[PDB]
């Protein structure tokens, strides 16, 4: 995980992912 | 080569050009560097 601002200076962005749930069909 | 040392442990990592950095003993991945010997001019004013 990121820990700033130790960060930043990496020039890192500080974002988190996005998880959707997508469906296509086998139940999960 | 030369000695970095680390932002959070500062212990000799002592680590060759042109590899990973990080650190030995722990974590994170940064590192500055060891001041000169130096004895510097300064003038007192």
């Amino acid at each position: 995980t990121m820990f700033p601002q130790e960060a930043r200076l990496r020039n890192l962005t500080y974002s988190s992912p996005l998880y959707v749930d997508m469906r296509k069909e086998d139940e999960e | 080569t030369m000695i970095y040392l680390c932002a959070d442990c500062g212990a000799r990592n002592t680590i060759q050009a042109k590899e990973v950095i990080r650190c030995r003993e722990c974590g994170h991945r940064v590192m500055y560097k060891m001041r000169t010997k130096r004895m510097v001019q300064f003038e007192a004013r």
